[PDB]
DNA sequence: ATCAATATCCACCTGCAGATACTACCAAAAGTGTATTTGGAAACTGCTCCATCAAAAGGCATGTTCAGCTGGATTCCAGCTGAACATGCCTTTTGATGGAGCAGTTTCCAAATACACTTTTGGTAGTATCTGCAGGTGGATATTGAT
DNA sequence: ATCAATATCCACCTGCAGATACTACCAAAAGTGTATTTGGAAACTGCTCCATCAAAAGGCATGTTCAGCTGGAATCCAGCTGAACATGCCTTTTGATGGAGCAGTTTCCAAATACACTTTTGGTAGTATCTGCAGGTGGATATTGAT
């Protein structure tokens, strides 16, 4: 049986989706959470659907630029894996919440 | 009738740049030197960009240049990446970059 | 509770182009946190120009100017 | 009717790179790009009159506006073509 | 003529705080504060109205650009003070 | 003849703030209810801060408001901290803020 | 030089009013490099509106206005 | 002979600069710097007084919420000493650096 | 727990820089009356494109098993960084004089604006035919991981 | 190093969504020509305030000694998190339908601009007095730290 050791696919993986730039989110799940949230906050809205793809598209650049800032707190605390703490600390020290 | 354009030895819309200069109400008055120089530098920025895109376009064995090319010749340059910083172009993905540490064995 | 279809392959996926090789199990919630204040305050901002404009749709054009005040400028749709 | 800078982004692009084409999505990212450009220019030089109390915008205004928004070297090239178009202009008609 | 918000701040103090002073350079603070917000909501305002095409700067687009730029509960006060200043002016001779 | 802030029964001066959106360049025109809604606007701002630095100079043993104080008021209140959270106060200091794990083991 | 100028004890204070506990003997280079990034930035800026001007001095709201379009509204200085 | 323990004067060090607003920075070295740096960019060049102290609050305040920033970095990374690592990390997440 | 050395705080005091109360001058500003123009709300509606139903499908999510190796806990110690001094270099104050040049004011003309016309053109609606490359396929090559 | 399972590279190829070629129409854009109005460069210069000394003061920086305690290196191991696998659901795709609502053309008056005349005001300047509080001295007592 053949297996590959832990981290080979993992970065099998990160060549693959940065040498890529399709949306990595599914698109209707996406769509329903925009209706959900905008809904909570005024009924009987529509959306262009290059309104929402425009909202995908600023969604999943955002996280993953927020991920690299992660990545970097991780590995600043000798750690590979990101947590929650290195979510935090980049986005505090990006003043996204002081 | 040479247009403004021809006259100042470009390609931009020199009349265009004017109107939207007035339409946009940026002051009371537009001097006429001032959609020239503007559409000058307008230009030159679009060459600077499309420079760069088509060779990573031509590097990717591509003829048409699409959004990842547009990405790549600005996060690779120095000056266009600051100038575009807090930009996000649709459909341009990421570079590839791989922190040292995350690399297997020695 | 759409937030749950923001998967755990979609945000492992995220990552690894964000190139991280290794997640902690509590990183999805806290990811779906991230993004829906991320949304709630981008498309606060976008109905908020739809409004405005007396329109009862939501234009890629509003996302767009959201977007821009939030000092997140998206080019490729109209803006 | 929209307008947009797409006939003249081509025009360039030829310049550049005589046997390249440019998808739309390219050329939509390209028509954002100028107008954003554009606007960032336009108000630099707007700001830049009224610190002045000056009522009008010139290619003054425009030169100033696009050495506080540009990176070193951008900066030098633009302002020599702006210098260079305004110049030539100046000669004409 | 240098002009200032100064006086019209000090009247302000003392119906908040009849008995308290302020420094000049704490009324110079207050004078950016009101020149930054003042600057802040007809620059969003002027924005509104230019993305609707239309001329006029109307309490409307005020009122959005409040919306769009103060904090929940400053918005809701802000709101509430601004229709009411307009409500009071339209009853009067 | 009464004056526009008299009407709209305000302290901030509504004929200035209209003289102001005019000669800033926001748009060809500006209705009248405008310099009513936004003068009204700034004044409600202006007492919340003064308001809140007024306690902070009461807590402080002091009748007079200086920087210190706007500087308390505003990052103490979670609204007017975000609203001013790229602005600097001059001659404002910092809160009093020790990270825990600084302080003595005990 | 006047970089060295900005001592280490002054250093020390900014950190202190920063909550800094205990200072690695390297910051104090790693600070002067970074404040003279910082006053290059700014005062590039304040220049360039001090010769478009047509002046020989710097004024504060020249400075006012380098530091607004750094994202760095400083109030107190006129405006 | 007595003596305080390591960390006890810099504790108190923090609480006696958090309350006070003072320029911690000598002016005049500051003015020099000022100058110099000027001299690079057009020679011959007045400063209003109003100027520099303006450049002084501004570069103060900023290195001040820099060093919170570089403190929260050490913290993360389980020290409570900054480092210049602690420093690039933080301006990195701000958009200064990379 | 005791107890000496220091720092910190609170009550009160006074000198003075900076806040303040009065008088006077005045240009820019704010209100007021009036004739003229016009932006954009109304009302009507052509028509784009958003919401929604439908059926087929296989891409991809979910849940489990398993064990590799990462993170967390712990312990040890070299030496860096803090505290406390003795020294003395230079910042800071502040008085005051020159004089740079910012800022006020008179001029006056190149350049902008407003108006009237004609000519040019970029955006669009209707059709129609190329072409760059996404995606499938086969097989040669390269990477990884057990031995 | 050898060896076998798998991923990865790419030459070959075709289907087609997307790019491209063209004739047509045309309202808005853009340019030409006047007559008219004016913003702001240009020169002269008064007076604000910036650069400069001079100079005892002594605050505060710098060099040195000592050792407390933090950072970083090294060890161990419970269990988190990655890789692989089976099962099957729900997103993606193709597509036609009704119609909500965005947007184009026309009608028109409530509200804005442009002036002109009168009046009210906030800012600049003096000139003179008033006061909140910074900074200094006490004495109390909380804190830190050795025993």
């Amino acid at each position: 049986p053949h297996r590959y050791r832990p981290g080979t696919v993992a970065l099998r993986e990160i060549r693959r989706y940065q040498k890529s730039t399709e949306l990595l989110i599914r698109k209707l799940p996406f769509q329903r959470l925009v209706r959900e949230i905008a809904q909570d906050f005024k009924t009987d809205l529509r959306f262009q659907s290059s309104a929402v793809m425009a909202l995908q598209e600023a969604s999943e650049a955002y996280l993953v630029a927020l991920f690299e800032d992660t990545n970097l707190c991780a590995i600043h605390a000798k750690r590979v894996t990101i947590m929650p703490k290195d979510i935090q600390l980049a986005r505090r020290i990006r003043g996204e919440r002081a | 009738a040479k247009t403004r354009s021809s006259r100042a030895g470009l390609q931009f819309p020199v009349g265009r740049v004017h109107r939207l200069l007035r339409k946009g109400n940026y002051a009371e008055r537009v001097g006429a030197g001032a959609p020239v120089y503007l559409a000058a530098v307008l230009e030159y920025l679009t060459a600077e960009i499309l420079e760069l895109a088509g060779n990573a376009a031509r590097d990717n064995k591509k003829t048409r240049i699409i959004p990842r090319h547009l990405q790549l010749a600005v996060r690779n340059d120095e000056e266009l990446n600051k100038l575009l910083g807090r930009v996000t172009i649709a459909q341009g993905g990421v570079l590839p970059n791989i922190q040292s540490v995350l690399l297997p064995k020695k | 509770d759409n937030i749950q279809g923001i998967t755990k392959p979609a945000i492992r996926r995220l990552a690894r182009r964000g190139g991280v090789k290794r997640i902690s199990g509590l990183i999805y919630e806290e990811t779906r946190g991230v993004l829906k204040v991320f949304l709630e305050n981008v498309i606060r901002d976008a109905v908020t120009y739809t409004e405005h404009a007396k329109r009862k749709t939501v234009t890629a054009m509003d996302v767009v100017y959201a977007l821009k005040r939030q000092g997140r400028t998206l080019y490729g749709f109209g803006g | 009717r929209k307008e947009s800078y797409a006939i003249y982004v081509y025009k360039v692009l030829k310049q550049v790179h005589p046997d390249t084409g440019i998808s739309s999505k390219a050329m939509s990212i390209m028509n954002s790009f100028v107008n954003d450009v554009f606007e960032r220019i336009a108000g630099e030089a707007s700001r830049l009159a009224h610190y002045n109390k000056r009522s009008t915008i010139t290619s003054r205004e425009i030169q100033t506006a696009v050495r506080l928004l540009l990176p070193g070297e951008l900066a030098k090239h633009a302002v020599s073509e702006g210098t260079k178009a305004v110049t030539k202009y100046t000669s004409a008609k």
